[PDB]
């Protein structure tokens, strides 16, 4: 099953993009302190979020 | 002033159900087709290869006209 592999990792791209957007890092974004979040959103990203949905 | 990211107003619906159309096409009629298809070439195979079967009866003549 060679291709919806490929299909849902360009969504997935997306969502790296997101990450990305929020802090920084591809992955290993580590932004969850231990007393909630920390440097919250960039303003512009809850609506690319509707999108993607 | 402030310039967190809330919503803007709220946000639309996103849906969530299975979209399959389940087409189709009522597959008795696709044996319908599928046999009306069959007995197209059967006809038509038949047609000609009662011709074909003519001409190689003209070739016989020709073989026994030519011989001695």
């Amino acid at each position: 099953a060679m291709t919806p592999f490929f299909w849902m990792f360009e969504e997935r791209e997306k969502m790296f993009e997101f990450y990305e957007r929020v802090s920084g890092a591809r992955m290993h974004a580590a932004y969850v302190r231990p007393g909630g979040v920390h440097q919250d959103l960039p303003l512009g990203l809850m609506d690319d979020i509707y999108e993607f949905s | 002033v402030k310039q967190d990211m809330p919503p803007v107003g709220g946000y639309g619906p996103i849906d969530y159900k299975r979209n399959l159309p389940r087409r189709g096409l009522s597959g008795y009629s696709m044996f319908a087709v599928g046999i009306g298809a069959l007995l197209f070439g059967y006809w038509s195979m038949m047609r000609w290869n009662r011709e074909r079967r003519r001409l190689q009866i003209e070739d016989f003549e020709a073989r026994i006209a030519l011989m001695p």
